[PDB]
DNA sequence: AACACTGCGAGATA
DNA sequence: TATCTCGCAA
C-alpha cells in the first residue's frame, strides 16, 4: 500500500524564468456555500499562500493578477515582480465581493495583450482558478486561443467542483496538445495541493526552442545610512545596492535596474533555480523482511525501524524508505523532510 | 530627581467631594488634592475610607432590590 | 397589520367586540373573532351572545387561535361543547401554560406539529443582531440629597430630571444622524417626557394625542428623511412596529413593566427584518448611576439572556466630550433644571 | 507575591557574602535574575577586571533600556556587585566572593557544599514515595484550606500556619479558612504556594538556632538536584539537619524511611525553582485529570476532577449535588460574591483560570487561542484568546461591589518652562506613560519613563 | 526560550597537523576541545535547561558525539555526563584512524556536517512541538592550507543556507587557520543572520567563544561581531576562475560564464547557442 | 336638529 | 394576595 510517483520523467528541462498572471474569478457563482466561508473568502486566502511561495520558489519571475467581475477583467496588479504589492491587491480585493458573470474570454484576451513585452527567453503562462460553470464572451473564443497558441502562452486552469468542456480544449490546446493541465479539485486539502503544484516551472516535454543567453549583473550592498538616498523610488532609505553598469541605488530587490534596465540578482535565486533543475531520485521503500539493515535513522536518529514478529505488526511494513544512488536509510520523517525542504540527499552528499 | 510618591485618586469630581469629606471625617489622611479630578493620599489610610465608604454606602441605599 | 397584506378581505372578517357591534349571522364568508368577545365577562353588550348563537347555528369547520394561555381555558371548554366545531388551532406562544388543565387544549384541538424553536428563528437574520447597551451616565450631588428625602412614586421625578441625561440623548442623537439610522426613543412618564420631547425639536406621540396628527408623523417618518428622531409613548408601540429604525433609545422605564418592555422592545427588532449583512440594531438605556431604576433595569437585561440576546455595558462613548450642542452641560443650565425640577416636584 | 528576590535583597550585605561562599547558592540565584543582568554577569565572571559602565550602556540598544535599569537596580539592590566611584567613573565588579564561588562552580570549585550528594543506590521509585509526597502536600493543602477530615498532623506546620497567619482561620477555634492569605494560597498555585510557605517557615524559623547561610545552603541543596546518598546521613549542618527533618515533614523533604539515610530528594524541591510541569493508594493517572468548566455561558461543565481541585473551584462557586464526572455548580455574580464576601480580588483567578482547570480546557484554550497573535496585525479582530467577555462580567460584579478609582506613579514638578513640559507630555503621548498633565501645575503622577529617558538624553 | 545549540567541529587530522604546522606545535586541537567543551557547558547552563548536539567530520566520514545513538543495546552533574561521554566518543572517534583513513583525502565532509545538523534540528523541533525550540547551530573548522578554495562542495553549503532561512536558525561559524577568508562560509553566516571570527591559531578561544558566538539564542536586538565587508561579487567564472563582476549566465545550464564565451556549447551543460544570439552579445 | 359617563374585568404584583 | 394600568363600552 502505497501512493508514490513512479518515475520523473522530464529531468532535463524546465521554464526557470516565468511570468505567471494569476486570474482570480470573484463572479456570482463564487458566493455559494461549498467552501467554509464561501468559495471566493477561502480562494483568496489560498491565492495569498500561494503568491508567497510561488515568488519564493521562482524568485526571478513575475507577476500580475487578474479579477473577472461583471464579466469584465479588471487588472488589479500590474505584472511585477516584488510579491508586496500582489499580496496587498489580494488584501484589497478580499474586502470586496463578487459580481457580475466570468467573462473567460475578456479575462484571457487582457492576459493576451499583457504578456507581450515578456522577451522570448522569459516564458509566460496563465493559471485560470475558474469557479463558475459558464462564461460570458463578447467575441468568438477559438479565435482567442488560436492566438495564444499562436503566441506561444501555455495555460493551466484549476476549476471548481465540474469539468467545463471549453476550458478542457483551452488547456489541452496551448499546452502543445498534452492534456494533464486541467486539474480540477474534490477537496480543500487537493486545493492546497493544487496551488502549490502550481508553483513548479512546468515541463511536459519541450519542443526544442530558442535557448538565448541572458544579459545581467549582480549588485553590492552599500554602506552609508544618513545618506539615503534612493534611485528606483525616489525617497530617502538608509542603505541599498548598486548596479554594477548603470551604478544607481536601487532599493532591495532582485528587480531589473531602473536606469539601464538589466537584471539584477545575487545569486540565491539561481541556487532556488539549481533545486528545481535536477531533483533527487524517489527515495524507495525498503523490502520488509529483505532489509536486515541498521536500526536507526541515518540523517537524524530515530529508534521507528520495526518489531520484530508481531503477527500483524511486523507483517505490516519496515520504516526503512532508503534513498538508491547512496543506498542508506533513512526514516519517514526524515524522508519525507529531504524530498519536501532540503533536496541535498545526507548520504548522496558524503563519500 | 523629583517625585512625588502616593496614593493618586482620581475621580468625578462629586466622588471626590465625598471623599474629601470622608478624609476629613477620618483625620484628613489626603496628602494633596491636585485639581477638581485628582487627589494624593497617602495608601496607609485608604483602605479603611474604602471600608468606611462601604459602611455609609450599605447605611444610606441600603440595596432594596425590589 | 397583516391580513389586508394577506390575503384576507376583512369585508366577511367581521370584528365583534361587544362594541364593535359588527355584522354577525350575515357574513358570507370567516369571521375573526376575539376571547373576550367569544366568552369572558366582559359581555357588555348582546352582540357577543349572538355571536355565539351563529356559532352555534353554523358548524364552523375550524378555529383560529392566538395566544390562548392567557385566557383561561374554561371559555374555551365552554365555546368548545356549545359550537360543537369541526376542528381548531392553537397558534401557541409558551411550552408551558396555565391552561394545560385535566382535559388539554391539546387534545381538545389536536396534536403538537411544530414548535417555536427561537434558536433556529432569532439567529438566521430578522432580529438582525440586538446589541442590548446601557449608557452609565453620571449624577448630581443636589439631586441625590432630594432624592433619598423623596419615596413613594413622587422620588422618580427627581430620578428622570437629570442633566446628564440631556447630555447623553443629545450626544446619542447625534450620533445615529451621522451614520444615516433613523431612532425610534421609548419611554414611561407622561410629562417628563413632554419636556424631553418639545427641547429637542423631535415631534411626539404620547397620551390622547389626535389621530390628524398621529399619522402626519408617519407620513413625517416613513417619507421624509428629516424625521429620524421620533418620540413614542405607549401608545405608538403598542399600535404599529416600525420595521426602519435600526437604533433605539430608552430613557424612561418603569419598575415591574421591565418585561413589558422586553415585549415592546421584542416586537420592534421582530419586525426590522431584511437579512442585511450588517444589520446592526442598536439599543441605548440612559441609566444614571446609583438610582433605583438602573437596578430594575438590570431585571430587563436579563430577560434578554433569557431570549440569547448578548449585553454589553457602555461607561461613556468617548465623543460625547467634543460636542458643543449638549444642553444643560454648563452649570448655570444645571441649576435652571434643578429649579425647573424643584416646581415639578412642588406640584406632583 | 513576596517576591522572595525582594527577600533576598532584604539581607544585609555581610550575610549575602556569607550565602555566597556557597556556590550551589551563587548558581540557584543566578537561575532567578532578569535575563538582562544574567548576560551582564556572565560577562563579568571572567574578565579579572573592574569594567566602566559606558560600555555596559552602550551594549543594550534602543527600545530595550527600560531592562538595563530593572536589571541594575536588582543587582545593586542585592548588592551582587560594588559600584566604584574611583575616578569619578563607575568601576562595576561582583561581590568577589560571588565571583569565585561562580566561577568555581563553572569549573569544578571546591564547593563540598553543591557537592554534597552521594551516587549509590537510588531505590527510590518514580511513583515510589513520589505518591506519598505528592499526598502529603495534599493533606496538608485540604487541611489548611479545610477538608470534610483534615490529617494534617504538621504541629510544626499547624503553628507556622496560625503564627503566620496563613489563612485566615480561627486558629484559636481550630479554624483553617480563607483569608486574604487563604485566598492567596488558593491563587498561588504550586511555585506560590510552596514560595509563602518557604517564607512563613523562614519568618517562624527566625529566632534561634538559625545559621541562616545553613538555612539556605540546605534549601538551595535540595532545590538544585538530586543529592541522594549520604545527604541526611553526612550532607548536613546540625541545625541543618533538624531544617532537613522538619522541611521532610512538610513535604518538600521526600527522605526514606528508618529517619536515618542519605537525603531523599523529592520532586518538590524541583518544583520549587523549575516553573514547570506541575504533576506529581498506588492509582493516579492524569495529565489533565482537572476537568473544571468555563465558557462563554459562565456554566460548570465537568468530566475531570480531582476533589481538592474541586472544592478550590467550589470557593467561588455553588455546590449542590456531586456527580459521577460533574458536580453541581455554576458561577454567576452570585458565585464569585461568595469569594468577594471573603473580599477576595477577581485578580488572581483570572490568570488562574488561564492556567489551571485548564486539563480540561486544553481544546477551549487552543480554539480561543486560535495562534490569534501573528494573525492580529492581518485580521484586526481577536479571537477571544483570553475570553473578555467572562474579563467583562467579573469586572462589572467587582465594580458593583467597590466603586473606587486609584493611580501609580509619583507627583512631579520642576518643570520650569512650558517648553518642557509640552515636549515632555508629547513623548509621553508618543510613549503612552502620560497617565495625566496639565500645564498650568506643571505637575503629573505617572510613571518615571519619561523623566529617566529626559534625563539620559540631557547628562549623556 | 530554550536553544538547540549544535556545534559542528571538524577534526582533520590533516588539518590538526596543519595546526600544529601552523605557527609552531605549540599545542594541539586539545586546545580547542577544552575550550569548546567549557563553551558547551556555558552554554547548557545559561538556559532553562535546553539541549545541546555535537558531530565532527574526520577524513572518512561524520559521527556523532554527545546525543550518543544507542550504543549498550562533577558540577550539575549533568555537565558531567554530557562532557564525559563526548570526550570518551571523541578518544573512540581518534581510534579510527590509521592509513586507509589517510587515504580518502579527496574530500571535505563538512557540508554533510552541516547538512545532517540540520536535519538533527528539524528532528527535535518536529517532534518537540509544545515549547517550540529556538534552535541554532554553530560551526568550527581548522583552516588548513593545500587547497585555497575547493568548491565541489559550493552547492551543498548554499542549500544549506537555504534550509536553514525557511527554518529560521542562524549558523555561526569560527574558522580557525590562515588568513584566509571562507567565502563560502562568510556569505553562509552573513546570508542566515549569523556571525564569522577568523581567530588566529593558538588563543584560548574561550573568551572569543563565549563574547561572540552565545549571542544568536533568541536575542537579535544585540549588533552582532562580523568581520569586514562581507561582498557578494559571487563565483569566479567556471571557465576561467576569476571573480566575476558583470556576469554572463548561459541559461538551463545556469553555470557563471566569463566574458569570454566559447561560441557555443557553455563548458558546463552541452547547449550550443545561436550564433545570432552571439553576435547580440558581442555588439559590444 | 340631543342620552348619558364613567364601571369593569383582562394582566400583572410586591 | 393587594395594585395599578388600561382597554373597553357606549
Ligand atoms: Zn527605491
Ligand atoms: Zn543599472
Ligand atoms: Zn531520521
Ligand atoms: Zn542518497
Amino acid at each position: 500500500k502505497k501512493r508514490t510517483a513512479k518515475k520523473n520523467i522530464t529531468p532535463y528541462q524546465r521554464g526557470i524564468i516565468r511570468s505567471l498572471i494569476l486570474t482570480l474569478d470573484c463572479s456570482e457563482a463564487m458566493l455559494e456555500k461549498d467552501l467554509r466561508p464561501n468559495r471566493h473568502a477561502m480562494i483568496i486566502q489560498y491565492a495569498i499562500d500561494f503568491v508567497h511561495e510561488f515568488f519564493d520558489q521562482n524568485p526571478i519571475s513575475q507577476m500580475g493578477i487578474i479579477i473577472m467581475r461583471n464579466g469584465l477583467a479588471q487588472l488589479v496588479s500590474q505584472v511585477s515582480g516584488n510579491p508586496q504589492d500582489h499580496i496587498d491587491a489580494l488584501k484589497s480585493i478580499r474586502k470586496q465581493e463578487p459580481k457580475g458573470n466570468p467573462s473567460l474570454q475578456n479575462a484571457l484576451e487582457m492576459a493576451r495583450g499583457l504578456l507581450l513585452p515578456v522577451p522570448a527567453h522569459c516564458t509566460r503562462e496563465v493559471l485560470i482558478v475558474f469557479g463558475s460553470l459558464s462564461t460570458t464572451d463578447p467575441g468568438d473564443i477559438h479565435q482567442t486561443i488560436d492566438s495564444l497558441v499562436s503566441e506561444k502562452i501555455r495555460v493551466k486552469v484549476l476549476g471548481l467542483s465540474a469539468q467545463v468542456a471549453i476550458c478542457k480544449e483551452l488547456c489541452k490546446a496551448t499546452n502543445y496538445g498534452d492534456e494533464s493541465f486541467y486539474k480540477i479539485l474534490l477537496d480543500e486539502t487537493h486545493l492546497k495541493e493544487l496551488f502549490n503544484e502550481a508553483v513548479t516551472p512546468l515541463p511536459v516535454n519541450k519542443i526544442n526552442k530558442g535557448f538565448t543567453l541572458v544579459k545581467m549583473g549582480f549588485p553590492t550592498r552599500i554602506f552609508e545610512d544618513t545618506p539615503t538616498f534612493c534611485s528606483c523610488h525616489s525617497k530617502l532609505v538608509y542603505g541599498g545596492y548598486f548596479c554594477p553598469n548603470c551604478h544607481s541605488k536601487v532599493c532591495s530587490l532582485p528587480t531589473v535596474c531602473p536606469c539601464c534596465d538589466l537584471m539584477l540578482i545575487l545569486s540565491t535565486h539561481l541556487a532556488r533555480s539549481y533545486h528545481h533543475l535536477m531533483p533527487l531520485k524517489t527515495f524507495a521503500e525498503v523490502p520488509t523482511t529483505e532489509k536486515f539493515r541498521s536500526e536507526d535513522c541515518f540523517s537524524c536518529q530515530s529508534r521507528f525501524p520495526i518489531l520484530k514478529n508481531h503477527k500483524n505488526g511486523k507483517l505490516l511494513t519496515s520504516s526503512r524508505y532508503r534513498c538508491e544512488d547512496c543506498k542508506q536509510e533513512f526514516c519517514v520523517d526524515c524522508d519525507v523532510f529531504i524530498h519536501e525542504i532540503l533536496h541535498n540527499c545526507p548520504g548522496c552528499e558524503s563519500k | 530627581a523629583r517625585a512625588r510618591k502616593g496614593a493618586l485618586v482620581q475621580c468625578d469630581p462629586s466622588i471626590k467631594a465625598l471623599i474629601l469629606q470622608i478624609d476629613a471625617k477620618m483625620s484628613d489622611i489626603v496628602l494633596e488634592e491636585l485639581d477638581d479630578t485628582h487627589l494624593l493620599v497617602n495608601p496607609s489610610k485608604v483602605e479603611f475610607v474604602k471600608h468606611e465608604l462601604n459602611r455609609l454606602l450599605s447605611k444610606n441605599i441600603y440595596n432594596p432590590m425590589d | 397589520q397583516f391580513l389586508q397584506w394577506c390575503t384576507l378581505q376583512p369585508e366577511n372578517c367581521a370584528v365583534f367586540t361587544s362594541d364593535n357591534k359588527e355584522m354577525f349571522q350575515t357574513e358570507s364568508g370567516l369571521v375573526v373573532s376575539t376571547y373576550s368577545m367569544v366568552a369572558n365577562t366582559r359581555n357588555r353588550s348582546h352582540d357577543s351572545q349572538k355571536v355565539m348563537d351563529f356559532l352555534t347555528g353554523r358548524e364552523w369547520g375550524f378555529i383560529i387561535l392566538d395566544e390562548v394561555h392567557v385566557v383561561p381555558a374554561a371559555m374555551f371548554r365552554r365555546v368548545v361543547s356549545t359550537i360543537a366545531a369541526h376542528a381548531k388551532l392553537g397558534l401557541t406562544a409558551t411550552l408551558v401554560r396555565e391552561d394545560d388543565k385535566i382535559g388539554d387544549l391539546n387534545f381538545l384541538i389536536g396534536p403538537k406539529l411544530y414548535e417555536a424553536n427561537w434558536m433556529e428563528l432569532s439567529q438566521k437574520g430578522h432580529i438582525a443582531n440586538v446589541q442590548c447597551a446601557e449608557v452609565w451616565c453620571p449624577m448630581t450631588a443636589e439631586f441625590y440629597q432630594e432624592y433619598l428625602r423623596e419615596t413613594a412614586r413622587k422620588r422618580m421625578l427627581l430620578y428622570i430630571m437629570n442633566p446628564t441625561k440631556f447630555q447623553a440623548c443629545q450626544f446619542l442623537i447625534q450620533y445615529h444622524e451621522r451614520r444615516g439610522d433613523k431612532i425610534i426613543v421609548f419611554s414611561d412618564n407622561v410629562y417628563a417626557l413632554q419636556e424631553y420631547a418639545l427641547k429637542m425639536g423631535k415631534p411626539f406621540i404620547y397620551g390622547s394625542t389626535p389621530q390628524q396628527e398621529r399619522m402626519n408623523i408617519l407620513q413625517n417618518f416613513q417619507y421624509n428623511d428629516q424625521i429620524n428622531t421620533i418620540f413614542l409613548s405607549k401608545v405608538g408601540d403598542t399600535s404599529i412596529d416600525l420595521p426602519e429604525a435600526t437604533c433605539l433609545i430608552q430613557i424612561s422605564s418603569h419598575y415591574g413593566s421591565r418585561r413589558q418592555e422586553a415585549q415592546r422592545l421584542g416586537r420592534i427588532l421582530r419586525a426590522k427584518r431584511r437579512n442585511d449583512e450588517g444589520f446592526n440594531a442598536f439599543f441605548y438605556s440612559l441609566v444614571s448611576k446609583d438610582t433605583q431604576e438602573m437596578y430594575y433595569s438590570t431585571k430587563r437585561q436579563a430577560f434578554l439572556v433569557d431570549q440569547g440576546y448578548a449585553f454589553k455595558v457602555i461607561t461613556h462613548l468617548h465623543g460625547m466630550e467634543n460636542i458643543p450642542n449638549l444642553a444643560y452641560a454648563s452649570p448655570r443650565e444645571r441649576r435652571e433644571l434643578l429649579q425647573e425640577v424643584l416646581l415639578k416636584n412642588e406640584e406632583a | 507575591k513576596h517576591s522572595v528576590t525582594q527577600y533576598l535583597e532584604e539581607i544585609p550585605q555581610q550575610v549575602q557574602n556569607r550565602l555566597y561562599t556557597s556556590p550551589a547558592t551563587c548558581l540557584a540565584i543566578y537561575r532567578i535574575l532578569p535575563p538582562l543582568a544574567k548576560f551582564f554577569i556572565m560577562a563579568m565572571v571572567f574578565n579579572e577586571n573592574e569594567v566602566p559602565l559606558l560600555d555596559l550602556d552602550k551594549w543594550v540598544n534602543s527600545n530595550g533600556k527600560l531592562q538595563f535599569q530593572n536589571a541594575i537596580k536588582s543587582m545593586k539592590s542585592l548588592h551582587l556587585l560594588i559600584p566604584n566611584k574611583s575616578s569619578g567613573t563607575l568601576m562595576i565588579n561582583l561581590n568577589p566572593t560571588f565571583k569565585i564561588s561562580l566561577r568555581n562552580a563553572l569549573t569544578g570549585g571546591e564547593v563540598q557544599n553543591s557537592f554534597g550528594v552521594v551516587v549509590e543506590e537510588n531505590v527510590v521509585s518514580l511513583d515510589l514515595l513520589d505518591e506519598y509526597s505528592a499526598n502529603k502536600w495534599e493533606t496538608i493543602l485540604h487541611f489548611m484550606v479545610g477538608t470534610p477530615l483534615a490529617k494534617i498532623p504538621s504541629e510544626k506546620v499547624l503553628n507556622l500556619l496560625k503564627h503566620s497567619k496563613l489563612m485566615e482561620e480561627v486558629n484559636s477555634t481550630g479554624e483553617f479558612k480563607i483569608t486574604n492569605e487563604g485566598f492567596q494560597f488558593l491563587l498561588q498555585e504550586i511555585n506560590s504556594q510552596l514560595w509563602t510557605l518557604l517564607l512563613q517557615y523562614l519568618k517562624m524559623i527566625e529566632t534561634s538556632k538559625m545559621d541562616l547561610v545553613d538555612v539556605l545552603h540546605f534549601i538551595f541543596m535540595l532545590g538544585a538536584l538530586e543529592v541522594g546518598k549520604a545527604y541526611k546521613i553526612d550532607a548536613l549542618s546540625e541545625t541543618q539537619r533538624i531544617m532537613l527533618q522538619d522541611m521532610r515533614d512538610y513535604g518538600l523533604v521526600f527522605q526514606k524511611h528508618s529517619n536515618d539515610s542519605i537525603f531523599y530528594p523529592t520532586k518538590l524541591a524541583l518544583m520549587l525553582t523549575s516553573d514547570t510541569k506541575t504533576i506529581r493508594g498506588l492509582k493516579n493517572q492524569d495529565i489533565p485529570d482537572g476537568s473544571l468548566i468555563v465558557e462563554t455561558n459562565f456554566k460548570i461543565y465537568s468530566y475531570s476532577n480531582s476533589p481538592l481541585q474541586i472544592a478550590v473551584l467550589s470557593l467561588f462557586v455553588h455546590l449542590k449535588a456531586r456527580f459521577v464526572n460533574m458536580v453541581l455548580g455554576q458561577i454567576t455574580r452570585e458565585s464569585i460574591r461568595r469569594a468577594l464576601t471573603n473580599g477576595i480580588t477577581a485578580d488572581q483567578i483570572i490568570a488562574y483560570l488561564e492556567t489551571h482547570a485548564h486539563p480540561q480546557m486544553r481544546r477551549l484554550a487552543e480554539e480561543k487561542l486560535e495562534k490569534k497573535l501573528e494573525l492580529d496585525p492581518n485580521c484586526k479582530e481577536p479571537l477571544q484568546v483570553l475570553p473578555p467577555t467572562v474579563v467583562d462580567q467579573i469586572r462589572l460584579w467587582q465594580l458593583e461591589l467597590d466603586r473606587v478609582i486609584t493611580y501609580e506613579g509619583s507627583l512631579y514638578s520642576d518643570f520650569e518652562t512650558s517648553q518642557e513640559y509640552n515636549l515632555l507630555s508629547k513623548y509621553a503621548q508618543d510613549i503612552g506613560v502620560l497617565l495625566w498633565k496639565d500645564d498650568k501645575k506643571k505637575k503629573f503622577f505617572i510613571s518615571k519613563e519619561g523623566n529617566s529617558q529626559v534625563l539620559d538624553f540631557a547628562k549623556r | 526560550s530554550p536553544s538547540l545549540l549544535t556545534v559542528i567541529i571538524e577534526i582533520a587530522p590533516k588539518l590538526w597537523t596543519t595546526f600544529d604546522e601552523e605557527g609552531n606545535e605549540k599545542g594541539s586541537i586539545i586546545k580547542v576541545l577544552e575550550a569548546l567543551i567549557v563553551f558547551l557547558n556555558a552554554h547548557l547552563a545559561f538556559n532553562s535547561a535546553n539541549k545541546v548536539a555535537v558531530i565532527a567530520a574526520y577524513s572518512q566520514g561524520i559521527k556523532y558525539l554527545y546525543p550518543e545513538s544507542t550504543s549498550a543495546l562533577d558540577m550539575y552533574r549533568r555537565f558531567r555526563n554530557v562532557d564525559e561521554t563526548l570526550v570518551e566518543e571523541i578518544y573512540k572517534l581518534f581510534e579510527l584512524e590509521k592509513k586507509q583513513i589517510e587515504q580518502n583525502s579527496q574530500r571535505s565532509t563538512l557540508a554533510g556536517a552541516m547538512s545532517a545538523g540540520l536535519t538533527y534540528v528539524n528532528r527535535i523541533s518536529k517532534e518537540s512541538v509544545t515549547t517550540s525550540l529556538k534552535s541554532r547551530l554553530l560551526v568550527l573548522t581548522c583552516g588548513s592550507g593545500s587547497s585555497k578554495d575547493e568548491i565541489f562542495q559550493y552547492i551543498p553549503i548554499m542549500n544549506c543556507i537555504f534550509s536553514a532561512t525557511k527554518m529560521k536558525c542562524p549558523i555561526d561559524v569560527v574558522k580557525i587557520g590562515g588568513s584566509k577568508e571562507s567565502t563560502f562560509l562568510q556569505q553562509t553566516t552573513d546570508a542566515t543572520n549569523g556571525v564569522y571570527l577568523h581567530v588566529e591559531s593558538t588563543e584560548g578561544l574561550i573568551q572569543y567563544l563565549a563574547t561572540a558566538m552565545f549571542i544568536d539564542p533568541s536575542l537579535r536586538p544585540i549588533i552582532v561581531k562580523p568581520n569586514h565587508g562581507s561582498v557578494d561579487f559571487r563565483t569566479s567564472c567556471y571557465l576561467t576562475g576569476r571573480v566575476v563582476a558583470v556576469g554572463f549566465i548561459c541559461s538551463v545550464c545556469l553555470c557563471v560564464l566569463s566574458i569570454i564565451p566559447p561560441g557555443n556549447k557553455c563548458p558546463a551543460c552541452d547547449s550550443q547557442f545561436d550564433e545570432h544570439v552571439i553576435a547580440k552579445l558581442k555588439r559590444k
